[PDB]
């Protein structure tokens, strides 16, 4: 019953740029039970974010997020090479859902 | 080292069963929540089952759900997905990973994944 | 030589500060503990600190993601309060929960370890294994994280199985000498109990809760430590002390029932009653756990509807870390004397700078006479502290 | 004031954890004994800790090749049970062989150290050293590798002397505040006995042993405190409890002789009886040390041809490291109490990424509570450990 | 069991070595903490030193910048005399001010913490906070630095609050197992007391304090344990302790009020006296705190106008550095003796090779027997150690 929007399909941009993607939630849910994670082709997906504001263990300091209720929203300020790839918010409070993501290609 | 590894990926043809399972070294299920995500080809992640360390099957996707079954040995930290009536739309890449109850702050977030199975139904 | 807590409660006008450990400053250099969710407990001579300990130290390769709070590892560590938890500690039981007694003749531990479906609890009285109880509701058993109360060699342990946001068993375990001579199901208006915070209401035991699953105020637990009859309603005051909690323009409470208001989780706190006012203690942050600040409700514990605060100390400022508080009572030489202490959390899952989670302690306890202002953060700085 | 466990034994449906140490975890960081050979054993009032340590830490560079077990430089350390090997730790003499008693007025130590050929044990009573003995058959000298057991005054400690394959002269010493008064030579159908895990079954001791020659059933020493007459079987149950054994299926007992089946070398560990039943703890492995398990055997200490458990626990992973196990009594309120040990052996010879060999304890007491399930390993991570 | 201090004072005719700690030293190769301004006080038993600790140790981040004196942090260690202030110590209370005393039952703690405007002293008797003062002249509340005096269970506490150069509110604290029976303002002749060093004289308690405003002779308080009658002057010896101050040739003193010369700042010291002459102790250097001796003026409690020396000791040298120093009193077998230590200070502000600041101690008792020389320094060398 809230669906996960990824704002953003297909942003493309080129390495040393500042990326914002966006999740935007149906319903208000608690801002603690959101996640986000890279899924680069060939590789398991990787937990990037986590409670919508925290860093995961052994994530660079380029990615960072913010958000509340309905918003939300991801950031690498510096992009690299090996950052481009899709990226899904997930909410795994009830009731759990994904998002459909966001593909990030060099231009 | 942690590591998840899924086996039993397979042709299977409409109407069919295939069981993946997916065996965990490093860890024990008797403490971690585990999950079935699944992505169809062209498609974006899905979950399809969450089962709680206390053994309960907390959520299958409404899909999946009277079809699949998921299951989890302790003995030997294994976990099983028993797909019956296989449909053309089940064809994906599956992934067991895992995730975190606390008691203070609560749930964590999928922080382990495993290399992948893939399943296609097919004809 | 039995403990029976007959005196009266002491004048209590604020709190004076009282003890500090120090224990993230020291561990930058030194081997100390990685600890989480501690609490203080007094034998008839002076007062001890335990804690959860993680298996390991903090300048250690195992104190790489010690976040989780349910590992085969943790056990429960007692110094004498203020000496830091460094490599001669001695670890009493093997323990992710725990709770703590000291009836006058031995120190009581309850310790519960295992797995989350199964979970024992073994009860050790005078450094023996005298009891042991089993998860009944297969799932994750718990206790109160902080000190229990024994009157005439009775002791009384307050243990939770069940779903966190659901209906839970609670139970009341009344031990002797390390035994369980009797168990009462929990009954009242109190819906969720967890983590209690007791003291020693003689002739019973008052206990304040948290509410995990639906209420920003806190539940209470009367228990009658001789007919073993247990009563249940939740804190009165409108000045609610649960985080996440409302802002204190929009809070209410219900004396009975839970306020559905920002109930979703929580935090381990404490409050007591002086006549009608209550005397409370919560985080300064309505929503993190950041800053600490005791006070005083005027008619809090008889009324819903009271927003009056008075007698307001900042304990930790608004910018610095807290966590779990609680309060434990010493037998004075006139009445009983209400203390508390608070966990100052310094780590991953809110400072990504590190990899590990530890706490420190700051003590404090009621006073008769005056007081001024002050902030006794943790004062570790992560940026420089090792990874 | 002396101790002649004159009590009843304690009802027991199985056991309950009760201490962990976390050596290897915090060895990582801080300084920290390298140690092997632990036990347990309890004065009337709490519970003590014992090791042979190598004369070194593990963070240091004497720590490399320490896989040996007799050397000039091995002595016996001595904490209270939960507190690490710490610096602080007070080592109470020279020994690579040791036991330790409380009589109920002081300890006592039997410290065996020298030459292979010929070799010394120390009896030490109460900070003394009372009395000393040479070896008999003239070679390795070795005792029991844990408590022994006194009742009225007089200790008992089972020693043997000469080949770990083959005919060895096994003597019972009879000590009086550390002076020997007895000796008796061991007489029974016992061939070869070692590593003896022995307990007050008043009113006498009764031992469970290791055959490292020609069984994988366990010899049974009993010893008459009293009239110093010592009677030697082995354990009768059909699932036998030594290592290197036969699968479950395929094992047998003789209830008087080796069984003669994979009998080659063992392990030290631990069995009692509960009337007819058999309590007793093993490796979940048949042919390695790994993983620990303790169950019951219905008519196991009567009846050969029996392989009916029950009350089956899992104290340490089956693909977790363990070693020696042995049993030690508390005296409780009513009756007495019987607890168990596990060292959890991690380092060179089984896992080549270090060059040390240390060991963790785990320790469990048995209840006549509930309990759940769990595994308690070591923890240690060694490919991040310094090697 | 209250201690009275009857006895007569000791015949002293110079100090003997008691005790060193070392503590620089040690700091290099472990883990010492960072602490300031320290004390010894001893119970009817043993000696014990205590010391103010900024929340370190040496060899630690936190180190770097700790020459300041008022931070939350800052807490009171308490040791047996001679074991250095290692990880192990217990922390005994939150305070940048401290005091204590023994009153042959129970210790006595006076901290003092807080805000520079509103602060707090917490008074803690037997492991209890019994009781609580706020800042009368909202400045800095602080109090002697050293042990305070009992006498028939009255303890007596020297505390001022107000500006260091000015009219500041000096008040002496009757206190009885651990609560404020009587407070008496200061009345008489010293106009600026601070850091006093006070000694049981029976029947009443004599102070010897600094002033910090316009005087570098020392402050006398005299205090009737009984009356709680106040009395004050100047230590009338015209060889002036204080430091800075004026060579001996061009020095003097009033015997009843400061003596205007070179009395802008000072350091903490004592005297006592023996009949008409005063025992006194002295930084080498007039102006630097560097050197320490001591030594007896003939007829110096007197009459000002004497600068008649004898008895001298160099306790530290005149090139080596040297601080607070204080007095305290030990009863013997037939007589009460005075010792006193030196607070040897290494570090930040006046050795810029390292970012801390931290101490060591150096004990000498009185002695009716004969002496030689020597000296005593730190003896750390700074060129070598962490910065
Ligand atoms: C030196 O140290 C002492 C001891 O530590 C300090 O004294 C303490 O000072 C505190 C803070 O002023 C006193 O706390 C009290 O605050 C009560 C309200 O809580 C406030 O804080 C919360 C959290 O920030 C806010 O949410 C509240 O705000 C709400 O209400 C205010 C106004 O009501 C609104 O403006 C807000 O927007 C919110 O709606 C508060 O700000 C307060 O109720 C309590 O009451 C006293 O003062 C009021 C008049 O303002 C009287 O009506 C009431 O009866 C009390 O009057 C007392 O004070 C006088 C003078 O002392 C006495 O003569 C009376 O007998 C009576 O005691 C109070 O303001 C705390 O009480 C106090 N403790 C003690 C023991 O004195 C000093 O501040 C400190 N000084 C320094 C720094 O040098
Ligand atoms: C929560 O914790 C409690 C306490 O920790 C757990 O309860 C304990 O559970 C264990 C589970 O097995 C009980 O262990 C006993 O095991 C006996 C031995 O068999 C087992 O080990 C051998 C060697 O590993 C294995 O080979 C077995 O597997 C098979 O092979 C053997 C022969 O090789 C066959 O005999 C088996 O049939 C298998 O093919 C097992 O791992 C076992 O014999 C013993 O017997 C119980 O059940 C049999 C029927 O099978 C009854 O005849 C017998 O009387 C026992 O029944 C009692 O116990 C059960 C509880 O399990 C009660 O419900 C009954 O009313 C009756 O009292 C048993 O299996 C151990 O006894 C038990 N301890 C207790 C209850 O105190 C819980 O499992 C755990 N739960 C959760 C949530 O995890
Ligand atoms: C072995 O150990 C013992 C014990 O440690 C040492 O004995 C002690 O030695 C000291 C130093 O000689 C004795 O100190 C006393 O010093 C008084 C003056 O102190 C001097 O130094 C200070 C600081 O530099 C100066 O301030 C003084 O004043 C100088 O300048 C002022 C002006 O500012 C002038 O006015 C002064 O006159 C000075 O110029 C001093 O230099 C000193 O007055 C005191 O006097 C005693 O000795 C003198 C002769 O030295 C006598 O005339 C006088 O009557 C006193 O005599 C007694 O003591 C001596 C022993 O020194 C006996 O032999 C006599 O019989 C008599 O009893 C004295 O000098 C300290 O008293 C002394 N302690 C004892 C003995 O317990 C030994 O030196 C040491 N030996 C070694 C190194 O092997
Ligand atoms: C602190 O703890 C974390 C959690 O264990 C450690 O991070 C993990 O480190 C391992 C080893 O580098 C990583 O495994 C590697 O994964 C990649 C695929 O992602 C694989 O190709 C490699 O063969 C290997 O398996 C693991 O991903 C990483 N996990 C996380 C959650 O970050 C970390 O090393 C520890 N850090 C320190 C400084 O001690
Ligand atoms: C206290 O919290 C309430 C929400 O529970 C705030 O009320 C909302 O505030 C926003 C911003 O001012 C308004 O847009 C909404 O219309 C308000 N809604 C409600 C429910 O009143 C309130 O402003 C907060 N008060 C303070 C002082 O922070
Ligand atoms: C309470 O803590 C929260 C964090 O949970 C604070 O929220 C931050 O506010 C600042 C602006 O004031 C933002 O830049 C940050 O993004 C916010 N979030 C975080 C995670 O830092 C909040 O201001 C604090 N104060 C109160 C009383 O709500
Ligand atoms: C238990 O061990 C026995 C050996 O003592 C195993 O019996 C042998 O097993 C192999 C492989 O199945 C056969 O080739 C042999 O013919 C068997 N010989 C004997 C002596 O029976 C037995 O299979 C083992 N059982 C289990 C279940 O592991
Ligand atoms: C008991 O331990 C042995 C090791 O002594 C295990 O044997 C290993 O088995 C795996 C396959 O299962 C082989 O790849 C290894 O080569 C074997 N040896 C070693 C040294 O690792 C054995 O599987 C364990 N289990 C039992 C019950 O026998
Ligand atoms: C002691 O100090 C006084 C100053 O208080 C010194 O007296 C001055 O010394 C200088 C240098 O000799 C002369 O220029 C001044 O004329 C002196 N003034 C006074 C006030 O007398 C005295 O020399 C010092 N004595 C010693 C020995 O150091
Ligand atoms: C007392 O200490 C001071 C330092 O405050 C010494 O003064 C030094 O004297 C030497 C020459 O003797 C100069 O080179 C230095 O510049 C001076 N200052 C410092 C800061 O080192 C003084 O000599 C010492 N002695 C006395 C008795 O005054
Ligand atoms: C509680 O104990 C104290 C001392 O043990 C005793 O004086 C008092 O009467 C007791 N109170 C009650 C109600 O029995
Ligand atoms: C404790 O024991 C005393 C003496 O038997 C009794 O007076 C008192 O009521 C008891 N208190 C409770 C509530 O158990
Ligand atoms: C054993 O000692 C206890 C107490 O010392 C005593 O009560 C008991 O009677 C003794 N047992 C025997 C058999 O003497
Ligand atoms: C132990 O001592 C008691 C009292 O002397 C005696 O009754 C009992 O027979 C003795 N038992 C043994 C085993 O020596
Ligand atoms: C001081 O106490 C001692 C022993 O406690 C006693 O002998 C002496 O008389 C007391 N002095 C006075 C003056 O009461
Ligand atoms: C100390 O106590 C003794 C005995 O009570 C008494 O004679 C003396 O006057 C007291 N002195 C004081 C109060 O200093
Ligand atoms: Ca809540
Ligand atoms: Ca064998
Ligand atoms: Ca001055």
């Amino acid at each position: 019953e809230v669906v996960l929007t990824q704002s953003p399909g297909t942003l493309s941009l080129s390495p040393g740029e500042r990326a914002t993607l966006s999740c935007r939630a149906s319903q208000s849910l608690g801002t603690n039970y959101l996640a986000w994670y890279q899924h680069k082709p060939g590789q398991s997906p990787r937990l990037l974010i986590d409670g919508a504001s925290t860093r995961a263990i052994g994530i660079p300091d380029r990615f960072s997020a913010s958000g509340s209720g309905t918003d939300f929203t991801l950031t690498v300020s510096r992009l690299e090479p090996e950052d481009f790839a899709v990226y899904y918010c997930q909410h795994y409070g009830n009731p759990y859902t994904f998002g459909q993501g966001t593909k990030l290609e060099i231009k | 080292e942690v590591q998840l590894v899924e086996s039993g990926g397979g042709l299977v043809q409409p109407g069919g069963s295939l069981r993946l399972s997916c065996a965990a070294s490093g860890f024990s299920f008797t403490t971690y929540e585990m999950n079935w995500v699944r992505q169809a080809p062209g498609k974006g992640l899905e979950w399809v089952s969450h089962i709680s360390s206390r053994g309960l099957v907390i959520y299958y996707a409404d899909s999946v759900k009277g079809r699949f079954t998921m299951s989890r040995d302790t003995a030997k930290n294994s976990l099983y997905l028993q797909m019956d009536s296989l449909t053309v739309a089940d064809t994906a890449v599956y992934y067991c990973a895992r995730h975190y109850f606390d008691r203070d702050w609560g749930y964590s977030g999928m922080d382990l994944w495993g290399q992948g199975t893939t399943v296609t139904v097919s004809s | 030589e039995y403990r029976n807590w007959s005196k009266p409660q002491c004048g209590i006008t604020g709190f004076a500060p009282f003890s500090k450990d120090n224990s993230i400053r020291l561990s930058a250099g030194g081997d100390i503990w990685v600890t989480r969710e501690p609490y203080v407990s007094c034998d008839p001579d002076k007062c001890y600190q335990f804690a959860l300990g993680q298996g390991t130290t903090l300048n250690n390769v195992h104190s790489n993601n010690t976040v989780r709070d349910r590992t085969p590892y943790r056990t429960l560590l007692m110094n004498e309060l203020g000496v830091p938890f460094h490599l001669g500690t001695k670890q009493v039981c093997i323990a992710w929960s725990s709770s703590s007694c000291h009836d006058g003749k031995a120190w009581l531990h309850v310790c519960i370890t295992g797995d989350d479906k199964n979970a024992t609890a073994s009860f050790i009285y005078n450094g023996r294994l005298v009891d042991s109880v089993v998860s009944w509701s297969k799932d994750i058993l718990r206790t109160q994280e902080s000190e229990c109360v024994c009157i005439n060699g009775t002791c009384t342990v307050v243990m939770t199985d069940g779903s966190a946001s659901g209906k839970a068993d609670t139970k009341i375990l009344f031990i002797e000498e390390g035994k369980i001579v009797h168990t009462s199901t929990l009954s009242g208006s109190a819906q969720h109990v967890e983590e209690c915070s007791c003291y020693p209401r003689y002739p019973g035991v008052r206990c304040v809760c948290r509410d995990n699953w639906k209420g920003s105020n806190r539940p209470i637990v009367d228990i009658n430590i001789k007919d073993h009859s247990i009563v249940s309603s939740y804190v009165c005051s409108g000045l609610v002390g649960d985080t996440p909690r409302k802002n204190d323009s929009s809070s209410s409470s219900h004396c009975l029932d839970p306020n559905n208001e920002e109930g979703g989780h929580g935090v381990k706190g404490w409050a007591f009653d002086d006549g009608n006012d209550v005397w409370m203690g919560r985080t300064i942050n309505e929503t993190s756990r950041l800053g600490y600040e005791t006070f005083k409700v005027i008619e809090g514990w008889s009324n819903p509807k009271s927003k009056l605060q008075t007698n307001r100390q900042v304990i930790v400022d608004r910018g610095d870390r807290s966590g779990y508080s609680g309060i434990f009572s010493v037998e004075g030489k006139s009445c009983i004397n209400r203390c508390f202490y608070v966990e100052l959390i310094r780590g991953r899952k809110e400072e990504t700078e590190v990899l590990w989670t530890s706490n420190s302690i700051v003590v404090f306890c009621g006073t008769s006479g005056t007081y001024g202002t002050g902030s006794w953060p943790d004062g570790a700085d992560l940026n420089l502290m090792p990874i």
